[PDB]
């Protein structure tokens, strides 16, 4: 049974976005604490990333958007607003106490751990406050800052040739997207909603560029989408994805707002649909790096991480969920699963196979015997 | 009323507590014979006996 | 049911519509009537050429109007349409469009060495990859344990009680439960570790020299009064926890606000909900 | 200063006095003041023949009552008196006696077969006493440990504090000094013997399957209503525990209401003392 | 430094005598718990002591004497007050509740021990509810029923040619000295009250009898005796007994009615000079066999027997008494000390030194070289 590393830093869990923002990294620490006490914490090695400092930042970032980051502050905040502007951060990205700080703990935990695969002293390695995914290089992006994930991954190159990279966020992975669009070593495949909805790219033409071409898989998709419909999309494209792309390595970003009720999400998934991803990624038995990602339903990003962990260690546990410091969060029920909405799938089964098709061709471009 | 395994068989020890005045709190210490007569101190006690017990080191609170 | 080609009164493309009924009156007169279907442009590229959409807009028109017969297919035929069977007269819909609300079923990406990134070689199997691993991570549980599942949770509840125990030497079950929360939980599995799993050793790190000890997270570290302070800063305030340590508890760092904050949003005498 | 032999009277041995003061009057008659010697006759054997008590007795009598001359010692000076210096004249004292009130400084052995005991005889070389010793004692602390005292200090902290912990489960002050009474120190220091002084191991049989164990004393343990029996059977009976029991708390056994008596001694509400 | 071996059943301090009565088992109780506070308990052997059967109390007691204790009850005490009056006892000798389970105990932890030393697999031994010396082969007195020491002592004779018995205890020990009188093989030794005082035997002139005569010695005193003149005449008259006697096992009566304050008692000693005594026997490094003995203000006899254990364990402890279940019974002042009364001393030193004489006299009758 494969071996689990897990990313882990206290302070994670106290850094603040600001008032009346949905990004909230508490979510973790509900997380790493319901692992404990759901007594999974002790069935994995527990690791305290280091701060990633700003030489490894901008492997792949601007010398000079870092060193903004690491300058910036709330006091310095009307002083800066010309470069402000030039790098985003603001409306959905605030400026908020400690985010340097913040960013170097998501980064550490991602790095640390694509180290710890390619030193090969482990199999699955797992960082849920990762997973930042719409950072690009030169500025922040959709509550990103830092992109942990192509530097994670710039790392594994290292020692793999093909890297895999899937995203299941209902946001599409444009950041991790544009920064491999001009290669064939790394693959990005995105499931996500479509259509007046954020970040705009990643519809069904979105292939990649030069010879990156073939190699940006995307699956745009519509509101209400349940767990079996996305199952039945999911398996055969990766399957196919895994048969031509023949990745020694995989990234899953496990992006949480892509399960029904979330605050910014308008998908239908339960913990379980969404987790039978994860699984069946899993059983591919490739060196696996889990990622967190989007979710602003906390209860239920709690829930589904703390699941998709036990999946990992292929370990069963209980709808019953232990008692734990934030315990009363959870409803009335205080059980681990959620069930689907009434809501309305308008994914009819001709679009997701006209799709699919179009997909397949995509991929049958690829080089195999 | 107990036992007082020192006299004859059939003789009895009770202890009183008396409830109010100048002793509130004190204690009177009463023994009764196989019959039922009422005995309150060591002398009468050592008349009635005789000489069928030695009552010289038997301690009449404790009836030991 | 048919659809028809109307005539356009401006000189422009014929208006296209979906006979519901065909009237002749007493005097021979023949009259229409007809659900409008609307052109992209007059629904006031993805939408195709020939994209019509059914709107609730109900009109009715003499037969005169009518100069062509045609199909409006649905989106699917369209598509399966050939080359040589493409005609003026076909159109197709997929949508209906509420003409009276505008209601209707239910970003780039960039190129260059400024968004990209630069590629990072494969080592050659001589070269080493140069990277220091402690100055990366530092390791807080070791999976594979001399220890039993038993054994450490048999731990964990002496790490509970000689905590319940510390503060009772400066409410039994308050003491208790708080000697149970996860602080002194994670505390517990740190002691082991930094003592090599060794129960022995381990126990001797929670009473160093005979005297117990304490783990008390911000929750139950905090004064009655900065508690107090708190509930006035939040109702004052609401969430902005910069200003509420500002003006309210400027003594404390934001940080361990924002985690007594999450802590006390669990607390009992805390009912926001009805 | 002088002792003198006075007339007896009635034909008997001469009293005997202390003369304080020698008076002569105008008319040249001599009498005498004197503190009486009593017999212990007259103090109305371990007392000596010749035994005399200093009385605080004073007579004046004319001096032709004295008849002779006389020495009374010390105890240890008549004792220290040889054989031929014995005299009819040579008394002692060593008593004070008051004649007013009466007071004064303030069984056999047997031989036979049916007292002595039979003597044992020194086992032979090659003799072996024949004494099983697992029927004479069971051990219960070895005193030579491969612990210090540091961890044995440290383990009874533990034992007490999972004792709290236990009785938190179904007043902290309370419960922590009631798991630190001396029955839960004991039994302790039994778990670490029969644990052959594993610390690791003895923990385990404090916590046997993540439950603590709790260890009450018959003070602790009774109830209320049963605290209250005793207290009325006592200030009613007196220290006559079987009666008490008997009529008062029968369901307990003797045993149990004397190790509770003795624990109740101590009580703080209990104030026999003033 | 001597290994010493503790032996105690928690049974004991609840046994009770009856209302009124001086003898008060539990104040073995008071001494067991100071010493586990006390952190004595800890370095040495602690044994239970199982019962003494019949068996080997008519070793030495009557096989109707014993029979009829261990048939007695408070049940059956009218039906059998023909041999109550036969046997003593009454008056001061009470029936009670446990009564023969008491005397099992006392036993069985003097004859265990003496095992122990006859073994050599110990130094000293210590029993605390043993040393009930006024007990007869067939009849009960002074409290004692069962004479606990003489067992013990026979059991020794089967390993020692010659078993000393010293005796400290305010009252003349009779018992062990009538089981003995006649032998050559122990030599009894007793300091004690004498006039008007139980049990009316001991006087400078009870020698002894037969092959017994010259091998019992007594020093008969009055009342008032202080630690200066009890030292002064206890070590000079020891040292020519053990010149004289040449033990190879002793036995020590530690009593501690001896004490000043005592109930019964009219001695004027204090625990340092009452354990000088233990100290001076224990440096004469002969198998030893500490048995307490009388006692009736009990929290002194709790710190007696406490403080002298100490001693054959040779290490310090504070006058500091440590916190107890029983900690509330020491007064104001809870230290573990006693000092002299002001009560005058009858012993003049001319007095001392007759008796002490005639007794070295008596000693010098011995054979040596
Ligand atoms: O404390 P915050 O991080 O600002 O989040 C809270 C919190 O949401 P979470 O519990 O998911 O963090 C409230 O939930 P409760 O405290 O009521 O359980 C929620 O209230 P509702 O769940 O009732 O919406 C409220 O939302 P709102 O401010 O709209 O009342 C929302 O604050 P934000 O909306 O600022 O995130
Ligand atoms: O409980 P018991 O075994 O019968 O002994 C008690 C006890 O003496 P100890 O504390 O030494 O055992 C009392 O002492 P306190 O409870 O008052 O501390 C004492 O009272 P005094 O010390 O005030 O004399 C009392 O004696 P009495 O009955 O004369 O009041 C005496 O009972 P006994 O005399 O029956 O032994
Ligand atoms: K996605
Ligand atoms: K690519
Ligand atoms: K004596
Ligand atoms: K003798
Ligand atoms: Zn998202
Ligand atoms: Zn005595």
């Amino acid at each position: 049974r494969r071996k689990v590393c897990y990313y882990y830093d206290g302070d994670v869990g106290n850094y603040y976005y600001g008032q009346g923002h949905p990004m909230k990294p508490h979510r973790i620490r509900m997380t790493h604490n319901l692992l404990l006490n759901y007594g999974l914490y002790r069935k994995m090695e527990i690791y305290r990333p280091h701060k990633a400092n700003a030489e490894e930042m901008t492997k792949y970032h601007s010398d000079d958007y870092i060193k903004f980051l690491r300058s910036i502050r709330p006091d310095n905040m009307s002083e800066y607003s010309k470069q402000m502007q030039r790098f985003n951060v603001g409306e959905d990205c605030p400026v908020f106490d400690g985010l340097f700080e913040f960013c170097q703990l998501s980064t550490g935990g991602s790095v640390a751990s694509a180290v710890k695969l390619n030193k090969q002293q482990t199999d699955i390695a797992v960082n849920w406050a990762g997973g930042l995914h719409h950072a690009k290089k030169s500025e922040a992006s959709g509550f990103c800052y830092v992109n942990d994930i192509v530097l994670a991954i710039l790392e594994l190159l290292k020692y793999h040739q093909r890297v895999l990279y899937i995203d299941i966020d209902i946001h599409h992975g444009d950041g991790v997207e544009e920064a491999f669009y001009t290669t064939d070593r790394v693959m990005t495949v995105s499931f996500h909603k479509y259509g007046e909805y954020f970040p705009g790219t990643g519809d069904l033409r979105d292939i990649g560029a030069g010879k990156g071409k073939y190699y940006a898989v995307n699956y745009p998709l519509r509101d209400g989408i349940d767990d079996e419909s996305y199952e039945a999309i999911f398996k055969p494209v990766m399957s196919k994805v895994m048969e031509m792309f023949q990745p020694s390595a995989v990234v899953l970003q496990c992006g949480s707002d892509s399960l029904s009720g979330d605050r910014l999400g308008c998908f239908n998934l339960t913990i379980k649909g969404h987790a039978k991803c994860v699984e069946f990624v899993k059983s591919f038995n490739l060196p696996m790096l889990m990622l967190g990602g989007g979710g602003y339903t906390i209860r239920n990003v709690a829930r589904c991480w703390t699941y998709e962990t036990a999946v990992a260690l292929d370990t069963e546990i209980p709808n019953e969920l232990p008692y734990n410091d934030y315990f009363e969060y959870f409803g009335p029920d205080f059980k681990l699963h959620i069930s689907p909405s009434n809501m309305t799938n308008q994914n009819t089964n001709e679009y997701l196979e006209k799709i699919k098709q179009r997909l397949f061709e995509n991929l049958r471009m690829l080089p195999h015997a | 009323r107990m036992d007082c395994p020192a006299l004859p068989p059939g003789w009895k020890k009770e202890e009183v507590i008396r409830k109010s005045g100048l002793s509130a709190g004190k204690s009177d210490v009463y023994y009764f014979s196989p019959s039922g007569k009422k005995f309150r101190s060591k002398p009468q006690l050592a008349r009635y006996l005789g000489n069928t017990v030695d009552l010289s080191s038997f301690d009449f609170r404790t009836g030991k | 049911g048919d659809y028809v080609y109307f005539e356009n009164s401006s000189s422009n493309p014929y208006l296209i519509r979906r006979i519901e009924e065909l009237n002749k009156t007493a005097n021979g007169n023949v009259e229409a009537k007809v659900v409008c279907f609307y052109r992209r442009r007059d629904i006031s590229h993805q939408l195709r050429h020939r994209e019509l959409f059914l709107s609730r807009q109900l009109e009715s028109l003499p037969a005169t109007h009518i100069r062509g017969k045609c199909s409006v297919t649905l989106l699917n035929e369209t598509e399966s349409l050939k080359s040589y069977l493409e005609r003026e007269d076909f159109f197709f819909y997929s949508l209906v469009y509420d003409p009276q609300q505008k209601t209707l079923a239910d970003g780039e990406i960039r190129v260059g060495n400024r968004y990209q990134a630069d590629i990072t070689d494969l080592l050659k199997e001589g070269e080493e990859d140069g990277r220091d691993q402690s100055r990366l991570e530092t390791q807080v549980w070791e999976a594979h344990n001399p220890l039993t599942d038993k054994q450490i949770d048999q731990f964990l509840v002496v790490a509970r009680s000689v905590g319940t125990f510390a503060r009772a030497l400066d409410s039994l079950h308050m003491s208790a439960a708080a000697a149970s929360r996860d602080i002194t939980l994670f505390h517990a599995m740190d002691t082991l570790h930094k003592n090599i799993y060794d129960i022995s050793k381990a126990i001797s790190a929670l009473v160093p020299q005979g005297g117990p000890v304490l783990c008390r997270d911000e929750m139950e570290e905090w004064s009655a009064s900065e508690a107090n302070l708190f509930e006035e800063a939040l109702e004052k305030y609401g969430k902005d926890f910069t200003d509420i340590q500002q003006d309210f508890l400027p003594w404390k760092s934001l940080t361990s606000i924002i985690e007594y904050y999450y802590m006390w949003k669990t607390t009992d005498r805390y009912v926001q909900q009805k």
